[PDB]
């Protein structure tokens, strides 16, 4: 069996939807264990001011107890029966999931409709919750990753949505009500917005059955004027600046604005990306590395580590990289940076751009290794592309990009285009606005 | 949609010893292993840290391709090659898309024998060990799992994962030469594929795994000794493990262990979950109010540990590892329910089912057989094999770690963290 | 016999004279820096006390008495296995460079 | 649906280097010519009936 | 490949049960390196 | 926390074409950036002269 064919035998995703709108969406393999999940289009992006971290703050109560099962009922059902509850929010999608045996699924969805439809909020968990937050907000703030990369959305998106983080700001976490929750949770929670999802040994008749039974309560009604849509978020070339010489190491966060989830720009910017790679100093190939900027760093010591990345969001995104070097390394690593990206723009070779669609391939396949992982590109598929994009499509996509492909859309988002930048920790010697946006041509 | 097979495993052993096996899953992209007997607890008093160097040098020139041929030749198909440790085995995993295995395959043979360690390459790598092992030590765990085993035992698997400081800049190409000559043996090997057809692995094995050295240099056994070990750091929060001998994979008493970890605690199962259904978990919990503790188990060819592993803040260390130490002995006087046991073996088995649903763990777990026991036992009876285990052989595990000789290592500030010899 | 010339050759050339061998006379390229670089510490401190001892006798333009003369017979190349490997890495990274 | 009038001049002439610096020049030639010419003009108007060119006529071949 | 580790190493957090819930050892450890990916211990 | 940092409103000093916050800038992107060029291709043409 050639590669090609591989990609011909996968089984496709199965989709259905319920009368309330509820899309649910299956993969079927003969995994004894599955994992089942709801994907929802509700993150900080629909927050104002006013209640943003509203969504985190419910991630946090979501296993706290239901009507049905108080306190840590819910919690001792799940262990009980060896299963595993997780959840996530970020700017534009929010997922609670589970990993459980096949044989469970039905108490799985149970809990999961359970979960999304009667979450107690009680009061005194609440208060508590307040306080997990506030150590939480503190925690990160040591983490100049995190730090850099929420910087990075306050200057790019500034002035909108997508310039909150996703925690909220720590007066927000100290004023939030159940009012303040509840309310969000009724705008957002509804059927036309959540994917039920599911990966491993289970038949989509027997989730769709599933999903009739515990989710057809959920409304799909809302109104008219209670519909949460999306407003167009400006992108601002600019840069903030976190100057604290007390840290041992620099954080930078460079991006221009990307084309957003739906284009099929992504693609050859993936290809790209990987050209350019990442790396960090436990790497094994050093000075041997494909990617000029990984041999440079690596031979010159610049940097402790850097990664290129494309952000998606709606209508819009990051496209750029990160990096953690030595307060003396900063200019070197921005210059071997966009000297990177302009050569993409105007000298990107069929050899390389090879390279890179080889790359975005291994890529694109070892991610979807394990229940977890498919599931999760079935239900953030589902919100972002309305489909499952099938192997052998990406396959095409990746096929069809060349040497000409990779300079005309690199040029078309990094060339001349301006920057946002973030940075965090010893930066003195990070290069001037002017000299950055300079580097652009 | 109906998935395409599901085929079975298939099973090799060469006349050399060395096993293959394989299984097509008709997925896009391969993972291809070389398990090989040689991981730390080969090392002795003379070459410690040499098994690190090692796993390090993968890319080093070899007899049919240069150390620059190795990291474009790979990377030109987006491939991958790592090589992963533990006390007892050394796993070199190569990936990439189908079409390119024979290319991934011919460096993970030119890799695994014939590397040529010249002097000067050598010679430069070795910084590699000190950012490598100050990187993994940024983990407290990593502190103490390694000082917990050097406590226990008196040789062996009381070697550590990772370089010795002092002979940091010392390992020689000689010391390299003489570890992969003694335990890269065919009888040592076992050469396990994921998404590949069982007969090229089996040819390529047959043609360039046709080594010899057969069961090459074992070790000594691992003498169990009992000790304590404990690092005084200052952090705000210590890290500690209590431990007793317990028993060698592949027995049935290690089933009991594994039922056992599990009754007590061994991770969380709900994001934030306050564990309900964890024993450890609640009892300190009772008696305390910031700290984690998890059952821990540790099960290698001729030994094992089990015990558990805490974090709390430095005053309460000693409330948090006698409350968990004395929920044990409470196990061990036989407080334990039915329903707890039914528990535990619901979570072990939905446990090992997730560990092999990925490409990683399904090698890591079918390379790990054929090094242990030669031979291969499907999820079906290993789910039986943990059915198995009674609820008093449960307790006889909770009473053989109380009345065992302990080992235990510590960090942080221990200002408040109590010897064995006060438990 | 070209040999014949050879030795007679050698002997004009003088570096023998200094106590050098051949090697010892290379240009340094950055190939032949590689290589010296290369050299096991008794090669190379070897190499080090010829070079010396040859600097030192052209300040005084002396030369060493006939019967230290390097001999034309005895001399081999201890640069040429690693001087070779050098070039073979570099026209390697080459080839790729060029695809 | 289209764009305006900088925004056609900057795809088309300022984006690339080879291009842009092209602009320049014959945009030097075209300036030179128009801009002496112009100038010249002005002097002589403002300056009307004083320059030898203007009363040369009376005196030439 | 092209997927870099989960977490970057670079070289020269807790302050809640939540978060601190998971950081016990449970197993044995495990270390491992790469060509193109960060390297890892596990447990 | 960091996340208290918000960036401060810049509407005094942007260009009117991008003051709107629920509007992308890149229909404009052009336009702004053309004149500068057109700018610095006079200013050349000139120096030239
Ligand atoms: C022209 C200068 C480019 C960098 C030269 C390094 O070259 C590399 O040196 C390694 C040993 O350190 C060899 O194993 C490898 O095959 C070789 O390509
Ligand atoms: C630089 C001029 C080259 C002439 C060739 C020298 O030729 C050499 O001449 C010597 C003196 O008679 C002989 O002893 C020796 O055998 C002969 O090969």
């Amino acid at each position: 069996a050639t590669y090609a064919q591989a990609l011909q035998s996968v089984p496709e995703t199965q989709v259905s939807q319920l009368d309330n709108g509820l899309r649910v969406a299956s993969e079927q393999s003969s995994q004894p264990t599955c994992t089942v999940g709801v994907w929802i289009d509700a993150g900080s992006r629909y927050e104002s001011e006013k209640n943003n971290g509203a969504g985190y703050f419910v991630e946090h109560l979501a296993f706290k107890g239901t009507k049905n099962r108080p306190g840590n009922a819910l919690e001792k059902e799940v262990e009980s029966m060896g299963a595993h509850l997780n959840a996530y929010s970020t700017r534009e999608h929010t997922a609670y999931y589970i990993k459980a045996l096949s044989k469970d699924l039905p108490k799985a969805v149970e809990l999961l409709a359970d979960i999304v439809q009667n979450c107690s909020l009680e009061d005194s968990q609440i208060e508590k919750e307040r306080d997990v937050i506030l150590q939480e907000l503190q925690e990160n703030d040591t983490s100049m990753r995190d730090v850099v990369f929420n910087y990075l959305h306050a200057t790019a998106f500034q002035g909108t949505p997508l310039a909150q983080s996703v925690e909220g700001p720590s007066e927000n976490v100290r004023k939030l009500s159940r009012a303040d929750l509840t309310e969000y949770l009724s705008r957002h929670y509804k059927a036309p917005r959540m994917v039920l999802a599911a990966a491993g040994g289970l038949e989509h008749r027997q989730l769709l059955d599933l999903a009739q039974k515990h989710f057809s309560g959920l409304s799909g009604t809302y109104d008219e004027d209670a519909v949460p849509t999306l407003s167009p978020c400006r992108f601002t070339g600019s840069q903030i600046c976190h100057r604290e010489d007390g840290l041992p190491l620099a954080h930078v966060a460079i991006a221009v604005e990307g084309p957003g989830w739906a284009h099929p720009d992504n693609v050859a910017l993936q290809v790209a990306n990987a050209i350019i790679g990442h790396y960090d100093c436990t790497y094994g190939g050093g000075a041997h590395l494909s990617s000029p900027l990984a041999s440079i760093a690596a031979t010159n010591k610049l940097c402790q580590s850097f990664q290129t990345f494309n952000i998606c969001y709606a209508d819009t995104g990051l496209l750029g990289a990160h990096f953690v070097c030595d307060h003396m390394s900063i200019d070197d690593m921005m210059f071997v940076l966009q000297g990177q990206w302009m050569r993409l723009c105007t000298s990107a070779t069929e050899s390389e751009v090879l390279r890179g669609k080889n790359l975005l391939r291994n890529a694109l396949v070892s991610h979807l290794d394990g229940t977890t992982p498919v599931c999760e590109d079935i239900g953030r598929s589902l919100l972002t592309y309305g489909r499952r994009i099938p192997l052998a499509e990406w396959e095409s996509r990746i096929a069809e990009v060349d040497a000409r492909v990779v300079r005309e859309v690199c040029s078309k988002y990094f060339y001349d285009q301006c920057p946002a930048v973030a940075g965090f920790g010893p930066i003195e010697q990070l290069p001037d606005y002017n000299r950055i946006r300079s580097g652009m041509f | 949609e109906v998935p395409p097979h599901p085929q079975d495993l298939e099973f090799t052993r060469l006349p050399n010893g060395l096993v293959i096996a394989s299984l097509e899953n008709y997925a896009p992209a391969s993972r291809i292993g070389l398990f090989i007997k040689a991981g730390s607890r080969y090392e002795n008093s003379n070459n410690l840290g040499t098994s690190h160097l090692l796993r390090l040098a993968s890319s080093l020139t070899t007899k049919g391709a240069s150390s620059f041929k190795i990291t474009r030749g790979i990377e030109a198909v987006g491939g991958k090659l790592s090589v992963t440790s533990t006390r007892e085995n050394m796993a070199y995993t190569v990936e990439c898309l189908r079409d390119d295995v024979d290319i991934l395959m011919e460096f993970l043979l030119n890799v695994t024998t014939a590397p040529e360690f010249r002097r000067w390459e050598v010679a430069a790598l070795q910084p590699q060990l000190r950012i490598d092992k100050a990187v993994a030590l940024q983990n407290p765990q990593a502190h103490v799992i390694e000082n917990l085993h050097a406590a226990a035992y008196r040789n062996a698997l009381a070697n550590s994962l990772y370089c010795p400081d002092y002979r940091i800049g010392k390992v020689t190409p000689v010391e390299l030469h003489d570890y992969v000559q003694n335990h890269f043996t065919s009888a040592r090997m076992a050469l396990i594929g994921l998404g590949v057809s069982h007969p090229v692995l089996k040819q390529v094995a047959e043609q360039f795994l046709n080594i010899r050295g057969g069961l090459g240099l074992s070790g000594a056994k691992a003498k169990y000794h009992g000790g304590e070990i404990r690092e005084q750091n200052g952090d705000s929060l210590v890290h500690a493990a209590l431990v007793a001998e317990s028993a060698a994979i592949g027995s049935a008493e290690a089933n009991a262990f594994s039922v056992l970890q599990h009754v007590l605690g061994a991770g969380p199962h709900v994001k934030r979950g306050s564990n309900a259904t964890s024993s450890l978990y609640q009892a300190v919990a009772k008696g305390v109010h910031p700290f984690d503790v998890s059952a821990f188990n540790a099960s290698y060819s001729d030994s094992g540990l089990f015990g558990f592993y805490t974090i709390s803040q430095a005053a309460s260390a000693g409330d948090v590892i006698k409350a968990a130490y004395n929920q044990v002995k409470t196990i061990a006087q036989g407080n334990l329910s039915n329903p707890d046991v039914q528990a535990a073996k619901n979570k072990l088995k939905a446990g090992y089912l997730m560990s092999v649903e990925s490409s990683e763990g399904f090698l890591d777990e079918v390379g790990s057989q054929a090094l242990a026991a030669g031979s291969y036992t499907p999820p079906s009876t290993v789910l039986q094999q943990i059915d198995a285990v009674a609820d008093a052989d449960v307790i006889n595990a909770a009473k053989k770690f109380v009345s065992g000789r302990k080992s235990m290592a510590a960090s942080g500030n221990l200002g408040h963290t109590p010897f064995i010899d006060e438990l | 016999w070209l040999e014949g010339i050879r030795k007679w050759y050698y002997n004009a050339a003088g570096f023998n004279k200094l106590g050098l061998m051949r090697d010892d006379t290379i240009h340094e390229n950055d190939d032949v820096k590689e290589a010296i670089r290369r050299l096991p510490e008794n090669l190379y401190d070897d190499r080090v006390f010829r070079i010396k001892r040859a600097l030192d006798l052209s300040m005084r333009q002396q030369i060493l008495p006939k019967e230290q003369w390097t001999k034309y017979e005895e001399d081999k190349s201890y640069l040429e296995p690693y001087l070779k490997e050098v070039i073979r890495e570099r026209k390697e990274r080459e080839e790729w460079a060029k695809k | 649906v289209a764009p305006t009038l900088t925004a056609r001049l900057y795809s088309l002439l300022f984006r690339r280097t080879s291009t842009f610096a092209l602009t320049i020049v014959v945009g030097a030639l075209f300036f030179e010519r128009a801009f002496d010419q112009g100038a010249d003009a002005i002097y002589e108007h403002i300056n009307e009936g004083k320059l030898w060119k203007h009363i040369k006529h009376k005196y030439e071949k | 490949a092209a997927v870099p580790a989960t977490s970057e190493s670079p070289v020269l957090s807790v302050l809640c049960r939540e978060s601190l819930r998971g950081q016990a050892a449970g197993r044995p450890l495990v270390a491992s390196v790469s060509l193109n990916v960060p390297a890892s211990v596990r447990y | 926390s960091h996340t208290d940092i918000k960036v401060p409103d810049f509407s005094d000093y942007r260009r009117p074409e991008v003051l709107d916050s629920t509007k992308s800038s890149k229909e404009s992107s052009e336009a702004r950036k053309g004149f500068s060029y057109l700018v610095t291709a006079t200013t050349t043409v000139g120096v030239a002269y």
